[PDB]
């Protein structure tokens, strides 16, 4: 009996001077089979908060249960909400505490922090985080960050000016990315949903991707 | 793994009446690195090259057998290859070996002797041919490359485009990879010159 | 586990190995060689498995030696590292593979001099500077750190020596002794050894 | 990978799919798994990309040579035979699922045979991974002696149900259409998926690579 | 992973590089592998990134007590003690910790290796990870305990750039701190294609 | 449970306007024996929730207990709150992953199906706490064989009548038995819509085997 | 799998079940699991689709062969022969589980065994493959001397229809064949030819 | 082993073999499978003859204790239920497989049985053991409704017969028991008393 | 491997011990002291896995002093070592073992000098001469030709170099280094350290 098994979907998240972009795949499978066509991967927990959550989906949905539960009771013992480094901290915590059966997910948190800049923070599936500017995760993951290490972050570009990234780039940047992984990822397609934080709250966007 | 022993990222791409072909440089035992200038692109022909990755002793042992074999054919038929017949050779040796494989994945990066037409292919362990029209890549960093190369290449690119998309490929492909990268060599492929070119890369 | 080195030089090839050989925890030798004479100014050093060692090592010298006396010159260093990757090469999917991990070192009066890496694999390498065993892990850097191409014979055996040094300081085998030998236009030349007292 | 064959009044239809896989990742998107055998037989192949080409290449050479011996069409048993003699000598190690259609003197003969050097002769069959797929819509949808535009629809729909259910399968639908008069070979049939358009222009640029050395060779014409 | 600290006559130096892998993958090349405990103590980080970090953050927890009831700093000694002792617990179930412990106390300089295995070793000049090896042949043939602070920074640079040179899961910046009797501060972060460009 | 022993094949749901519809054959196997051949693997909760397993016959029944006892117990309190189906869809999921946790699985895979506030409701739960919703539904084998056909119907037609999602039902049973060796001729047929739950008891498919004269 | 054969007084007859399953997944549903090795002779295969055919060609080449060479009409218990050498052979290669029916001028109708190992047994009825399991004591019970042609028809369409409904891997059509010195007759019973009984209901 | 169970209008026929094996050697043969539970409801025990017998006598205690308590004759879904709990919380532990048949004044004459896993599940007949593969299709093909105490008697006799010829686990002894209302009537066949079926002879 | 080593003298006790601390290949460590107090005339020599030598060393040392606070008096040698091997048997079949080899060495005014040997399976014996590890195997013979039991703490010390040479001539392992005490009726003294350049 294995407790395990791959779900598959692939997560994204690039960070602005005042926005955070986060995206995933809606695609839901198992070995080469389709559960589902239309699974996002992307949930809301503040109103300048978003995570993403790709591997085995049970632990997605108890990861999920579990963290909106700890905001509730963080705002009942504190009387604020938490803030995005807090969020942070708090899930390596709870991923360390299963150090010996543990959760099988990959974390993305996309967000603002308290100068309202956007804040991506990435986790591995036992708890180790870092604050990044982009990152990809998931299935297509390795498909993805060579492209944003190139058009993000300017590597191995030679004198190239280093303008500052607008959401309408990110925008354009991320539906690509997501065209070109659909193409040679199994696991990934079916529909790109987009969240974008913003001070004036979160907005989404539905775009369609090939469905074989 | 196997394969992923000795590391190692090729890479092939089509252009308007042009072909590159692309490597990376390390040789390296699991995770220390011994020299930064081993060679995984031969010379096949005056504008036909083929390049292995894959397990460094496979590499050379494949490469001198298809040697022996080509200049037999050259020998005795009085004319210079054809890309396609050279795939079929290649993916031939290969299958001989069937349940005790070389580990090595070729790819081949042409212009035809006569119409001098662009022509790219890639192997597998066994000798399945591919024959595309963009692009074909092949190593321990198969999946990065295929994410540059399906957001970067595009069709009818000069030979000065192509040497630019192929080595921004390349380049931050085996940036992500730990046992590839030493160095990047490309060769551009056109019907009066080769242009071979080594980049400037990280050497960590 | 066995050391080898090997620097190579403008016009010379400086080749060093350890002189231990052991079974289970006793040194029964302390004056071992390890390098063998292919020709007038080419060495080939193994180390690796019992027997297989010596075995290839001779197989290899005496199919040298026929060609010398079949052709009236001798084999290049190049063509005798490429005889000696083939033969292992092909004995490797056999039954009978040899576990032998080798350096050779050759002077070419066209080519210069000349040093090849070669593996267990039997993937052949050239390289200016080289090491096997796991003193290599401790010994590379050192070399990377201080190794220009113009270097003198003199100089080359102060950078042996320091590595060396950093073997008696850090590594947990004893090795007390190291035979070195150079390789120049006038062929072989024994060096003195390297002992730490 | 799904392939598929119907026999209709006047022959055989033959479907595929064009997607070819290295694990998980596309390695081939235009893949041809609809191979020659003679004039009027074809194969499609299924398993091991490898053993699939060499065994139908290998096959076809020898009905080559015994259709040149002969002086007459080749049939479908004779390939049959070979082709499952072959496969059960290596006791499944050669990797092959083929479907075998053709149309010889004694009519339309549509054949299943899978690696071990088992053989079914049957009036529709399905093969790879989306198989069960496609044989859903034969078993929903099948008449026996349909018309050549009825069984290319229906071998359409079976290829096309694979497509969209399996993740080893995808990109375009290939077809055969073998009858005593004629052959038709369908690539591409109809193209389920695209791909979506470029939305950025990623600075292709001269002067943005870093060169070291340089090295130019002219080519004598 | 490669770590490096030594001890001279003006201090402690503690040198790491930034590259943090998943299998062959490259996951991050700005990762960061010293922790500061206090503004008189450091760790290192080397093994599993989610051990290493909960663990060290644990034990600047307990020394951040320690300080409000004994109203006195703790010391290097102490600090790998506790480490040690809390470590010895999950022997066996799969822990992966390689940790120097530095700072500055009433005795002076401090620099402990502690290891999940059990070790607990006081010395002068440590290296932790898979590229140690290729680091320790550097600061072996450098090392003075009369350095200059500028020479000391140069050979614990070298020695990071020839590591990350040799070994295949090193790589990215060379970060360096240089621990005082006032506390430590941040040295430099300088990338290896830029150390490249200066020992070529 | 660590190894199954008495097992069902596949579950079938799909959702038309104003209701829903599941389907399962009544046999139970031993193996490859087909031992019990009139058990039923459909299960009425409450007014608007029935359930459908696949999988080991006494961790069905053990689910059955308990379910039944839940709704028992919150029709005697008598407030005016009753469980809608997402929710014994929640507590089921937290069941099975709980029992994953443990290490000591309950071996099935569920389909809940129900009609509450003027919305249908399609749910499936996994062995592992793998959870979600969706028009069509299939279990086991069915997955392969029969989701293919009910979801090139949903994609050009996404709304359905009773009477087309029973006639599509009944062509993708008529496809098991044709297909699934642990199949069975008899299958009961639940529906959900704001009258309740209603169980079509033994029915059994037209089988044509006219290809059977085309071997030769 | 369910495989039988019957011997009357002037024939025999064979009956078997059409299913051919990769695990639980039904490829072939309308398979032939009778061959004919000769005008008279036939075999009913069991285990091994692959291994059976292989042996049963090989057979009926051999056959063929002793056949013209002799300028007579063969033995059935030449070919039960043929066939228990082959799979005493490779008995460590094979799976394969073969009855052998026929008629001949000498010995009239004979039913020969040969399960998996290669041994070689005449029985007046023989039953095989994994639905043989169920109906074992109620061939025992319904088997009597002296059964003409339709009551062996009839015994055998009901002992595989009660096979077929407890069986996950016997399933489908039955396929009968008769063989006396007139020649082969071959049926297919479907749907409601198959015979029916009442299943218990409370 | 063999167990059978057959109910008939006003009460219930089961029967058992009387062999236990210690791999192939004959430990007992003449046991007593056949449980009093209480009064009207017995129980036919198969697998582990230890874990059935601790579950037997366990199950024996508990109803005692509540028919006691309840002043009232237990039901027989009763015992079938205590049998089902026992049974599915040590599944993991326990190799046991029973039938449970009885007769009480509400429902009549009743037979459960209680697989391996811990399920439970109403028959108008049952059979289990190792033995009972041989006869599903003479228990398919034979059982009818509205059959008598002595034809029930008779049917699973002969079953229980024919199971014992072709099973090497199952032998001995024919143990009957009949319960009704009036209370329970216990049989032994032996020798001549168990039915013969002639063997078919070349 | 680490070396521990044991004499035992008329009036006397000298123990010595390997300064080496390893990790893998590299020697961390060339000062390491693998010698613990338990009280004025007793000493403890741990060898073993890595953690357990400090833990049950240090845990075995704090017992003993906390005798002494308690009692106003010293615990004796011969006690030392039977809490010792209580001890170490009782975790011996817990679900934490201690992996540890030991020597003790100690003096009582009334008994005079003691050396006690202890495997990891907590057996005790009381022997003249006792050795541990790898290089025991090389060094015993030496004891047993030799030793006499009235043997002067200068000759002691000359065969305890005479052991340690053999070690540095026959042994794979590099041990440069010795750490040497001696217990007497005036308590531990610590000796000079033998060396090997
Ligand atoms: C199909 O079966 C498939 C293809 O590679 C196919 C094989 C034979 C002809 C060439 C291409 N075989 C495979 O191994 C993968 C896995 C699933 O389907 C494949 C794409
Ligand atoms: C280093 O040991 C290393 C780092 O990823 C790790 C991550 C960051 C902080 C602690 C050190 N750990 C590993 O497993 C890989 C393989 C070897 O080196 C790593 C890069
Ligand atoms: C029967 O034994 C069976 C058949 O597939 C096979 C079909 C062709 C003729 C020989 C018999 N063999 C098998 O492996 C499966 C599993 C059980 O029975 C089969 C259906
Ligand atoms: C029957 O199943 C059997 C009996 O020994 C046992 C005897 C007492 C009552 C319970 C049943 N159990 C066994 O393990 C052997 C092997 C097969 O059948 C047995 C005889």
């Amino acid at each position: 009996f294995s407790p395990y098994v791959f779900n598959g979907g692939t997560i994204l998240a690039i960070a602005g001077e005042d926005f955070a972009i986060v995206a995933s795949d809606t695609r839901l499978s198992e070995g080469f089979s389709i559960h589902t066509r239309d699974s996002p991967k992307c949930y809301k927990l503040t109103d300048k908060t978003v995570i993403g959550c790709s591997g085995f989906h049970g632990d997605c949905l108890t990861l999920t249960k579990i963290i909106e539960a700890r905001l509730k009771m963080y705002k009942h013992s504190n009387n604020k909400a938490m803030t995005t480094g807090a969020i942070a901290a708090m899930l390596s915590t709870i991923l360390y505490s299963r150090r010996f059966f543990p959760y099988y997910v990959y974390n993305i948190i996309g967000g603002l922090d308290e100068e309202g800049k956007g804040a991506v923070y990435s986790f591995d599936p036992v708890g180790s985080y870092q604050r990044d500017s982009f990152k990809a995760g998931g299935s297509a993951s390795a498909m993805l960050q060579p492209l944003l290490d190139n058009q993000v972050g300017f590597k191995n570009m030679q004198n190239v000016e280093h303008v500052p990234l607008s959401l309408d780039r990110a925008m354009r940047l991320v539906k690509d990315v997501f065209i070109s992984a659909a193409e040679r990822d199994v696991y990934t397609g079916d529909a790109l949903r987009i969240c974008i934080v913003t001070k004036e709250g979160i907005r989404e966007e539905t775009v369609s991707l090939r469905k074989d | 793994s196997i394969m992923s022993y000795n590391g190692g990222a090729v890479m092939a791409m089509k252009g308007k009446n042009c072909v590159a072909i692309a490597a990376d440089r390390r040789f390296g035992i699991q995770a220390q690195m011994v020299t930064t200038d081993f060679q995984k692109i031969f010379p096949m022909g005056d504008r036909l090259y083929i390049g292995l990755a894959g397990l460094a002793t496979d590499v050379q042992t494949v490469a001198q057998r298809l040697k022996f074999r080509l200049n037999l054919y050259e020998l005795k038929e009085g004319r210079q290859i054809k890309p396609y017949t050279l795939m079929s050779m290649v993916a031939n040796l290969l299958y001989e070996k069937r349940f005790g494989p070389y580990y090595t994945e070729p790819v081949i990066a042409g212009l035809d002797p006569k119409t001098f037409k662009p022509f790219i292919c890639s192997l597998d362990l066994i000798g399945c041919p591919m024959v595309t029209d963009d692009f074909v890549v092949s190593g321990t960093c198969a999946e990065q490359m295929y994410g540059m190369c399906e957001s970067l290449w595009e069709p009818n690119m000069d030979p000065d485009h192509l040497f630019e998309t192929i080595s921004q490929a390349m380049l931050n492909a085996v940036d992500r990879d730990a046992v590839s990268g030493m160095g990047v060599i490309v060769h551009i492929i056109e019907k009066d010159k080769i242009t071979t070119r080594t980049l400037k890369a990280r050497m960590d | 586990m066995e050391y080898l080195i090997g620097i190579q030089g403008p016009d010379y090839v400086l080749v060093a190995s350890d002189r231990v050989a052991a079974s289970n925890i006793v040194q029964m030798k302390d004056d071992h060689d390890k390098m063998f004479k292919m020709s007038e100014k080419i060495l080939l050093l193994c180390v690796g498995e019992a027997g297989d060692t010596v075995q290839f090592a001779e197989y290899i010298q005496k199919n040298v030696q026929l060609y010398k006396m079949r052709n009236g010159y001798e084999l290049s260093p190049t063509a005798a590292a490429n005889f000696t990757r083939r033969n292992l090469a092909d004995c490797l999917r056999s039954r009978t593979p040899y576990h032998v991990n080798l350096l050779l070192a050759g002077y070419d009066e066209h080519e210069g001099p000349a040093l090849y890496y070669m593996d267990y694999l039997a993937a052949l390498a050239k390289a200016p500077f080289a090491a096997h065993g796991y003193g290599a892990f401790l010994t590379l850097s050192i070399l990377d750190r201080y190794y220009t191409p113009t270097i003198s014979r003199e100089r080359a055996v102060e950078l042996l020596r320091k590595c060396l040094e950093e073997l008696q300081k850090r590594f947990i085998l004893n090795l007390p002794t190291f035979s070195v030998r150079i390789i120049d236009k006038n062929g072989i030349h024994d060096l003195d050894n390297i002992s730490f007292p | 990978t799904t392939i598929a064959g119907v026999v209709y009044k006047d022959g055989i239809v033959l479907g595929a799919d064009t997607r070819a896989t290295e694990g998980m990742v596309v390695a081939d998107k235009n893949c041809s798994k609809i191979h020659f055998i003679s004039p009027n037989i074809y194969c499609c192949g299924a398993g091991t990309a490898a053993d699939t080409d060499m065994t139908t290449q290998l096959i076809s050479s020898n009905l080559e040579l015994h259709s040149l011996s002969t002086g007459r069409l080749p049939r479908v048993v004779t390939a049959n035979r070979m082709l499952k003699q072959m496969l059960f000598r290596y006791q499944g190690y050669i990797g092959a699922a083929l479907v075998l259609g053709g149309v010889d003197v004694t009519g339309p003969h549509l054949y299943s045979i899978y690696p071990h050097g088992s053989t079914d002769k049957l009036p529709y069959v399905t093969m790879g991974s989306g198989s069960l797929a496609a044989m859903a819509v034969f078993e929903d949808k099948f008449r026996p002696d349909m018309e050549e535009e009825e069984a290319k629809n229906l071998v359409s729909e079976a290829i096309a149900a694979g497509i969209f259910n399996d993740l080893g399968s995808g990109s375009n639908i290939d077809l055969c259409v073998i009858s005593k008069n004629k052959l038709d070979f369908l690539r591409p049939y109809t193209v389920p998926n695209k791909k979506g358009t470029r939305l950025g222009r990623y600075r292709c640029e001269k002067g943005t690579t870093a060169v070291l050395t340089e090295k130019i060779t002219p080519l004598e014409i | 992973t490669t770590t490096l600290a030594f001890k001279f006559r003006h201090g402690v130096i503690v040198a790491a590089d930034s590259r943090a892998t998943a299998g062959a993958y490259i996951a991050s090349q700005t990762v960061k592998k010293v922790i500061e405990i206090n503004p008189y103590l450091l760790g290192t980080m080397a093994g599993g990134a989610a051990d290493c970090s909960f663990w060290e953050r644990l034990l600047a927890r307990q020394c951040r007590i320690y300080e409000l009831r004994n109203k006195e700093r703790i010391s290097v000694a102490a600090a790998s003690k506790l480490l040690a002792n809390m470590v010895y617990q999950y022997k066996g179930m799969g822990l992966s910790m390689g940790t120097m412990i530095c700072g500055w106390d009433k005795r002076g300089p401090g620099l402990y290796y502690v290891d999940s295995e059990g070790n607990r070793i006081s010395g002068a000049t440590f290296s932790v990870g898979s590229g140690s090896v290729y680091a320790y042949g550097v600061m072996d043939r450098g090392y003075s305990y009369d350095l200059e602070v500028e020479q000391a920074y140069d050979l614990a640079r070298r020695a990071i750039y020839q590591a990350t040179y040799r070994d295949a899961y090193s790589g990215g910046a060379v970060n360096l701190y240089h621990v005082r009797e006032d506390g430590w501060i941040r040295v430099s972060s300088d990338n290896v294609a830029d150390l490249h460009e200066k020992y070529s | 449970t660590q190894n199954p022993m008495v097992t069902g094949t596949s579950v079938l749901g799909v959702k038309f306007e104003g209701g829903v519809v599941i389907a399962a054959d009544m046999l139970g196997s031993y193996g490859s024996l087909a031992r019990f051949r009139n058990i039923s693997r459909i299960m009425r909760v409450n007014n608007s929730t029935m359930l459908g397993a696949s999988g080991d016959y006494a961790d069905f029944q053990y689910l059955k207990q308990v379910l039944g006892q839940m709704v028992i117990d919150e029709e005697l309190l008598g407030d005016g709150h009753s469980y809608s189906p997402r929710a014994i869809h929640s507590w089921l999921t937290r069941a099975m992953y709980s029992r994953r946790s443990k290490m000591n699985p309950l071996w099935n895979t569920m389909v809940i199906g129900g009609y509450a506030d003027g919305e249908s409701f399609l749910g499936y739960v996994d062995m592992l706490g793998v959870a979600y919703e969706a028009p069509s539904l299939a279990t086991g084998y069915g997955a392969y064989l029969a989701q293919p056909l009910l979801r090139e119907v949903l994609e050009k037609q996404p709304v359905l009548s009773q009477t087309e999602a029973r006639d599509l039902v009944e062509r993708c049973m008529r496809v098991l038995y044709y297909r699934d060796a642990r199949s069975y001729n008899r299958f009961q047929i639940a529906t959900v819509t704001e009258k309740g739950v209603e169980i079509e008891g033994p029915l059994s498919t037209e089988t044509n085997w006219d290809i059977a004269h085309m071997i030769s | 799998t369910t495989i039988m054969a019957v011997q009357f007084d002037g024939g025999v007859v064979l009956g078997a079940d059409s299913r051919t399953t990769t695990g639980s997944y039904i490829a072939n549903r309308v398979t032939d699991k009778l061959t004919p090795i000769h005008d008279r002779i036939f075999c009913c295969r069991s285990g091994s689709a692959a291994d059976t055919q292989a042996v049963a060609d090989a057979v009926t080449y051999q056959l063929g062969f002793h056949s013209i060479e002799l300028n007579e009409p063969p033995l059935v218990h030449t070919a039960a022969s043929l066939f228990k050498e082959m799979c005493y052979r490779y008995r460590e290669d094979l799976m394969a589980g073969i009855i052998i029916a026929g008629w001949d001028p000498q010995e009239g109708g004979q039913v020969y065994s040969v399960p998996m190992g290669g041994m070689m047994v005449r029985q007046s009825f023989a039953i095989g493959g994994s639905g043989s399991s169920y109906i074992y004591g109620y061939v025992d019970a319904t088997y009597r001397e002296g059964m003409t042609k339709e009551e062996c028809l009839q015994f055998t369409a009901n002992a595989l229809a009660l096979a077929m409904e407890r069986d996950g891997s016997s399933g489908g059509v039955i396929r009968l064949a008769a063989i006396a010195e007139s020649g082969v007759e071959r049926q297919v019973l479907l749907g409601d030819q198959i015979p029916k009984f009442a299943v218990a209901t409370l």
